[PDB]
């Protein structure tokens, strides 16, 4: 949530500041890592009951 | 300057609280702070 | 008639500041507004 | 006079930068930080370990 | 019903006055019609049943002018046409001419219209008089009345706000003789004269308040600023609050040792506040420096008998409780030892009111009325020039004219010795 | 049926009672209209104790409000509880104290003492059995101090068999918030020495050592300080409003910590206290509500109980617990401090426990300390009374007012007469 | 069950017992947060050895976290396992150390001993029955010198029959950090001799030595040192933590290595270590652990055992091992080496096993030793301290803090009289 | 908590803490205007200003320090350029008449319309710091409001503040060069008048910085700006275990604890490390045991006295950054098996480390970044010859009397000079004491 909020509320400023500065593709690579962690986790919770 | 220190830095063992961002190796003298003499 | 049992609800509103203002310990001590005293340095240099 | 001019042209969009690189600040600031300081902590992300 | 009349006497007190009626209209809203644009306002305003707020005071000056300028400037609908008593020929600087000539053609209706402010109170507190001691109507009238105030209103307080005359300026050249031949009214006649100095103010302004050319205007905002502080706790609400009765019984030593000093804190000037914290502490210590006194004194040369710091503003007991201690660890800082506990403190919640003037708007204020025995030097210097001319035998014509024989002259400066020699025993460590 | 009737006066004793009223309605399950909504018959059970019936279930507080100047009446009015008490019990008088204890006793206190007599009266026969009285004042000042020890003295001579406990703000030596303390202070001990049946010493310094070594609060206000007055008026009086097993009310919490009629007066506490960042890592059981008790920092009073022997210790326990874990922890404070308690005293510590603990937390104590290190107050008091007494500073304001010399001079003697058996007792 | 009350003095002391404490709770499974999340049920059989229970199924450490700098405070909870400790027990003052035993012993040290004395009392007497004391501080500096030798006097003159161990870093010979390193060691030894029943002296020359010749490290650093400390501070108080087959504690330890009372100066050593380039290369045994015990290049001090009679060794083994190879192994090292044992103790070496290993290792043991080669460590300050006090160098602010030069006397003395029997006991 | 109190006092001294108070304001991030813009939001957290800037009430950072000149113009050049919204418009104090080389101007006539207004700034100051560690004055040897006024200020200070620590930065003047023809009168009388009122005395001499600056800098024509930039980084690393955190965090007690043996003996010898100017950063490794050789060479002292002709009594080496224990103490064994390096044979453990976390962050100009730095406070018996030039030049001057009716009719008598030529050579005469090696 932190990180869709942050991404969704970064993508708008001004025209000379929106860029694709050192916090846009962090705040991508925190959300790609948070996905992974949910399908792994997914993954491993139906192992376990399994 | 990028140091061995600052790599370790939240596990030294010389090291106050790391509020900020910048360097870990402020001064964080809020838990000592004497409670008549405090904000 | 109301206004003594107004009195009491003023009061309450006055000492609702005071629970807010005065636990900010960072504003009890130090206090300034600079907006005011901002105001009070032009009003002074436009004199 | 025409010198006059252009540097009123730049204060004017001086101005301009200012306030826009001051609500730069105050998204960066006052909204994302606020709410990234809320993050749980390495016990949470473990699962209560 | 915590009611205050406020008899401003003279040129001095006029002006004082007018400072003091401004703070007092814009603290608690009432514009300078009288009508507001709950009852914290008795203390000084009364209500005509029909919103109209008259102040309850009796501006007094022997000469027209003054006066005359209040009646035809802005405050002129908010004084009753009455309350504003003015004669038709000046005092001429003469104590003798203010008491026993053409005052005594006054004090009359002046007595008349305070019975008439006087029975709309149903708990008078005090009356506060302001006055000047090197005037004619400021001396002779304020003698004057105060002595047929206390054969009346005896069992009310009578506090005393003046301009005790200068170290060194000085505007009269019968300034001494005036001030000597008033002393007989401001020890056996009052219950606190708080006197003030304007040499002091106005280093007090040149220095802290940066206004380098100090007018009389830039003074009285001051003079009111502090008998704001002493009338506060009888007006808006606070935490530990603290009325007129109580600042005597604990400042007031023996009975003739009512001489306090007062002393205003955030004396800053909105530039120099943003490099200032502006808190308790500094606030506290503020009012314990010399460079801050109300009458060019050093509190170092003296020991102090009793102090009371009225705080006002965003002030927790807390913070007094600490402040107080530091003052009470400052080898500077001598009390006597007959006061172990030596601070009454008073905490209020109304912050300080901002007429368009020159001091800052601070969140956090204190005045503080400390007994010390450092104001025998100002008594002193007077005396000095008083007895450097009762020995010439200068000016004493103009007095004896206008009814007044050698006598008094004399005896005046006999009464100032006693009242020295206590304000300078009482300090003196003890022998047994 | 037992009740005790409520005086507080002075500003002090005003909100120091206005929080009491706060505490113990909202332990009872009173709303600030006066209605009753609570959870149990418990709260209802013993009601008739600090609460009389009104139409309609709207109780009443039993409690006579005193003052001299009419601020605080409408400060106590404008309060959270304030729209709950008889507005006939605010007695007051467009006069002013004057922080004098001289016209607080023998002016216009003494014109106004008439109607509060009046009042206590009517709610002191309004009954069927009376327990006592519980006035809040400050020691140190006027109304409180000075018409205090007036209606403590009339209401005793009107009822002399009923318990008087006396809630008083002692002085303080560091801090001093007015100039004529000690004089208002030695004046009221002299009255409260043989006039009354309990006296709880309640220093201001020591409630605000409590809340920076202990609470952690970095705003400790008057509320702050009312309040843990007030969890103390509720532990002891508990007991005769709550059931439990080994109740104890106030007569025999007096006959135990009085054993001659001048030692009387205690050094209170309240403690399972303990801050905000601290409260997690605490394991609060009956071994360390011991501890917490029995610690020289939370006290009430201004005296180290080091300094002295313990003359007699009363714990009032409140909450669910063991027996033998009280007994045993209340043995071992006496067996290991074997030098800090009188010896012609065996097991000097009562223990009362009730089943009903306070809200928010499960388990409660409040202690009673009859110790001889209570002379520190007398003696320090007395001390400054005869530095400001010599000189007669700050004096002719009371010959003024009507007194004269000899009566303080019997103050400060009667002050040396009580420090003097807590002298003797202090070493056999 | 029994349990120890452990103390940290210093800056050295106190981030030695900060990794202890995290060595120790990776033992018995204590996250950060102080709950309990392990596998083992015989991890919980003996935690209240160290850790007092809270509420809610919480395990607080038992330690008392000493220092006058207040920074050294603030990194400790600022640390790894920093929100772990009770905020009342860390116990400071806004003050200096100075490096100065002077301050420390008879200033704000003095000042603030009695608060530290009171948390110590908490934790002694929130007990059923205590074993000990176990301190931590550096001989060389302020603080742990200072009030760690006031806390050891005042703590063993008021508790007289519990063990007590005090790991004492003691300055270095090749490098130090402070000037006035022996200074301060004088000072201290004397205090630490007819005091305490356990000293174990770690030197930052064997510190570095391990972590250089035996570890092989890249850039060791003051965790690591600490860590090396750690090690022997586990495996001390292993036996009454974890079962074992022949179980010793630390009296037992104390009464089979202290022949006299002068003489409990010991040399501690944990010997599982090798660098990860050795590591695949290991052949771990009961054999290879004495080899790595008995040689001069693991033990924490720097004094060379070929300089000096061992006079009582103790092995205290921690893993799931045949008794036979220890019996034998332990009697091997005494036959193949005969002119380093004394004869007048036969059988000179003590053997304890516990079973459960440390986390994450087959099997280790630590070592201790007290012999004759104690002699140079306090040799070499007493020469360092005679050619500084001969010419009267930093002296004046020793003698400014309320000194005098006959308890410098004193304590070269002192030092001069604990090295002669530790002569002339070498020399039958 | 950690609070120490600055005064600058001279033309010198005033210079000097504006390059001081530049650095500072770059090491903590507060704005010329006095404003942090790092804590808007997420403050109350840092609290390393606490030792050199207040809080008040409009987020602003007033330095804890006072300037004093008894002449204008260079607080002028303070009150009219960038730094007009930093210090607070009363700490900065000035006269309305000149000192004019002049110790008797500075300290007996003109110093007495100005000493009780410094003291009541310094006593506000020390009213508003909780625990007070030191004074940190900035003055010189050579003029006469940084002599007379600053001996002034210790007497009135000692008075008031006898308890306290008085640290001295102090320019001496040169042994060869220098710039006034009344230099070694001035300088007598104030190593007279502070030898018993300084704690400790830090000693700055113009031409040595003159020399690293043509050497290490590579400026030939260096001017006060990098003089008094150098003397800020020299006092940014020796406060600054008091702003940060390290290993070894060690203080101003811990400084005087370890660098003087007797309480005369408190004039150290300050070094610095890398002085490197950029083109030199590509060329040395910058390694701790090459930081640690550099401040030994007797060429990067900053007062001109060779330490071979010396004993070394102790040292605080002051480490900043990437420095690592086993590197200091590996550096410290090569100094210590170094033979031209001199130790008294009464003090083996000649050393004190201190280690902060904190590289210096550099002003924009001329010294290069670099992650280590180390600060070598030495006390040294060779700044016995850098007093005796002085002498020679004060004897040859008083020999007849040259110059001393200013002196003598401002209001000063004549046997300040005698008693302070004695007094100097009596200091002297304990440093070759106190250097001679033991016998008994
Ligand atoms: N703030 C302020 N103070 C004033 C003003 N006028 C006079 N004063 C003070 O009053 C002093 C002189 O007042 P007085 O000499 O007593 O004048 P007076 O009361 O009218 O008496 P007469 O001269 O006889 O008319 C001066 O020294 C001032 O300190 C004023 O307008 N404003
Ligand atoms: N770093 C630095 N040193 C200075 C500066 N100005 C002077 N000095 C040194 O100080 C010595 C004399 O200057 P001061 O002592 O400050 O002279 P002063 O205090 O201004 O005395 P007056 O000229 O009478 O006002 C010279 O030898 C210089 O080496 C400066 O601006 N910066
Ligand atoms: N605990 C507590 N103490 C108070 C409170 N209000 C005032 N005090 C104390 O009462 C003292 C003075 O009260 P006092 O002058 O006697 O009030 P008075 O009785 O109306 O004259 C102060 O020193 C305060 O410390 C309160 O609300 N709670
Ligand atoms: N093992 C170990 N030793 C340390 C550590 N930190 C400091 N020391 C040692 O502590 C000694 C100095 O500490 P000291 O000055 O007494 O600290 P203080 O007690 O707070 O004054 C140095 O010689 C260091 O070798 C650490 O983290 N681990």
């Amino acid at each position: 949530s932190i990180a869709t909020d942050n991404l969704q509320c970064q993508e708008r400023r001004q025209h000379p500041d929106l860029v694709r500065d050192w916090v846009e593709m962090e705040l991508l690579k925190e959300a790609e890592l948070i996905r992974n962690i949910q399908e792994l986790l997914k993954r491993t919770i139906m192992q376990a009951v399994n | 300057p990028e140091t061995f220190w600052i790599q370790r830095a939240p596990q030294l063992p010389g090291v106050s609280n790391i509020r900020t961002l910048d360097t870990p190796f402020r001064k964080n003298c809020s838990f000592s702070t004497p409670v008549p003499l405090s904000l | 008639d109301p206004k003594e049992a107004a009195a009491i609800e003023a009061r309450r509103n006055r000492e609702k500041e005071r629970q807010s203002r005065f636990l900010n310990v960072r504003t009890r001590v130090m206090g300034v507004d600079v907006e005011a005293l901002n105001s009070q340095v032009e009003e002074r240099k436009l004199q | 006079e025409q010198s006059l001019r252009n540097l009123e042209d730049t204060r004017m969009n001086l101005e301009k930068d200012l306030a826009v690189k001051t609500n730069s600040l105050f998204i960066n600031r006052q909204k994302c930080m606020t709410h990234r300081a809320c993050y749980p902590t390495v016990l949470q992300l473990a699962g209560y370990q | 019903q915590r009611e205050c009349i406020s008899v401003h006497v003279g040129q001095a007190g006029v002006q004082i006055g007018n400072a003091c009626w401004e703070l007092y209209c814009l603290e608690h809203g009432i514009q300078p019609d009288g009508q507001m644009p709950d009852d914290s306002f008795n203390t000084f305003f009364s209500e005509t049943g029909a919103g109209k707020h008259v102040p309850r005071a009796v501006f007094v000056d022997l000469e027209p002018t003054v006066i005359d300028e209040v009646r035809t400037g802005t405050y002129r609908q908010l004084f009753h046409p009455e309350q504003l008593i003015t004669g038709k020929e000046d005092a001429a600087n003469n104590y003798a001419r203010g008491h026993y000539t053409i005052g005594k053609e006054l004090i009359d209706l002046v007595l008349d219209r305070i019975r008439k402010l006087a029975d709309q109170c149903t708990g008078l507190q005090g009356f506060l008089i302001f006055h000047s001691f090197g005037g004619g109507t400021g001396s002779g009238f304020t003698s004057l009345l105060m002595e047929r105030l206390s054969v009346d209103y005896g069992k009310k307080s009578k506090l005393e706000f003046s301009i005790y005359p200068a170290p060194q300026v000085s505007t009269a050249v019968v300034e001494p003789y005036n001030s000597i031949l008033t002393t007989h009214t401001t020890l056996e006649h009052s219950d606190c004269a708080f006197m003030v100095d304007n040499e002091a103010i106005y280093d007090i302004c040149r220095r802290n308040l940066d206004i380098e050319r100090p007018t009389y205007t830039n003074l009285n905002r001051l003079i009111s600023q502090i008998v704001s502080s002493i009338t506060a706790s009888l007006r808006f609400d606070g935490a530990l609050n603290v009325d007129l009765t109580e600042f005597q019984t604990n400042l007031v030593p023996y009975p003739r040792i009512h001489f306090p000093l007062a002393t205003y804190a955030p004396v800053i000037s909105a530039e120099k506040a943003y490099h200032e914290q502006l808190s308790v502490a500094e606030i506290t210590n503020a009012c314990f420096e010399p460079a801050n006194q109300m009458v060019k004194c050093d509190p170092r040369h003296g020991k102090y008998m009793a102090c009371c710091l009225l705080y006002r503003g965003d002030v927790v007991p807390k913070d007094v409780n600490a402040a107080i201690a530091a003052i009470k660890t400052k080898r500077s800082i001598q009390f006597v030892d007959w006061c172990p506990t030596g601070f009454k403190v008073g905490i209020n919640y109304q912050p300080p009111t901002v007429v368009p003037g020159d001091l800052a708007k601070v969140q956090r204020a204190v005045c503080m009325l400390s007994n010390t025995t450092a104001i025998a030097e100002a008594w002193a210097r007077l005396d000095h020039k008083f007895d450097l001319m009762y020995a010439k035998r200068a000016f004493v014509h103009w007095y004896v004219g206008e009814g007044m024989e050698e006598g008094e002259f004399s005896e005046a400066r006999e009464d100032m010795a006693a009242l020295e020699k206590d304000y300078e025993e009482v300090g003196m460590d003890s022998v047994e | 049926m037992r009740e005790i009737v409520h005086l507080q006066a002075g500003q002090c004793g005003n909100q120091i009672g206005a929080k009491f009223w706060e505490v113990i309605s909202d332990e009872h399950g009173i709303d600030p209209t006066g209605t009753y909504h609570g959870d149990s018959d418990l709260q209802l059970e013993r009601i008739n104790v600090y609460y009389n019936e009104a139409t309609g279930g709207k109780y009443v507080p039993r409690a006579v409000l005193v003052d001299l100047e009419p601020g605080t009446m409408d400060s106590v009015r404008s309060g959270p509880f304030g729209q709950i008490f008889r507005p006939d019990n605010f007695v007051f008088g467009q006069s002013g104290a004057g922080n004098n204890w001289a016209k607080g006793h023998y002016t216009e206190g003494a014109e106004l003492v008439d109607s509060v007599l009046d009042v206590v009266r009517k709610e002191a026969e309004s009954c069927d059995c009376l327990q006592g009285f519980q006035l809040t004042h400050s020691l140190g000042g006027g109304t409180g101090s000075g018409m205090g020890t007036l209606l403590i003295s009339k209401i005793r001579e009107e009822y002399p068999d009923r318990i008087m406990n006396t809630f008083s703000v002692v002085p303080s030596p560091k801090v001093s918030d007015t100039v004529v303390e000690p004089y208002n202070a030695t004046l009221s001990v002299h009255q409260l020495v043989e006039n009354t049946d309990e006296t709880y010493c309640i220093d201001n310094e020591a409630l605000y050592d409590i809340c920076f070594r202990t609470l952690k609060l970095t705003t400790p206000t008057y509320g702050d300080l009312n309040h843990l007055v007030s969890a103390t008026m509720s532990g002891v009086t508990t007991c005769l409003r709550f059931p439990g097993q080994l109740n104890a009310d106030l007569r025999k919490l007096a006959v135990n910590m009085v054993p001659f009629p001048r030692l009387h007066f205690f050094m209170p506490g309240f403690a399972p206290l303990t801050s905000r960042g601290s409260q997690q890592y605490r394991a609060l059981t009956v071994p360390e509500l011991t501890q917490q008790m029995f610690d020289a920092k939370n006290m009430m009073a201004a005296c180290d109980p080091r300094h002295g022997r313990y003359l007699t210790v009363a714990a009032v326990f409140r909450g669910r617990m063991s027996m033998k874990e009280v007994d045993e922890q209340m043995l071992n404070v006496q067996n290991k401090n074997s030098s800090y308690f009188v010896e012609w005293i065996p097991n000097n510590v009562k223990t009362a426990v009730c089943d009903i603990p306070p809200r928010g937390l499960k388990m409660s104590a409040t202690f009673i300390g009859n110790s001889t290190a209570i002379q520190e107050l007398f003696k320090r008091i007395s001390e400054q009374f005869t530095a400001m007494f010599r000189r007669k500073a700050f004096l002719h304001w009371y010959t003024g007012e009507g007194m004269d010399e000899m009566e303080f001079t019997e103050a400060e003697s009667n002050m040396n007469d009580l420090g003097n058996p807590v002298v003797t007792r202090g070493a056999c």
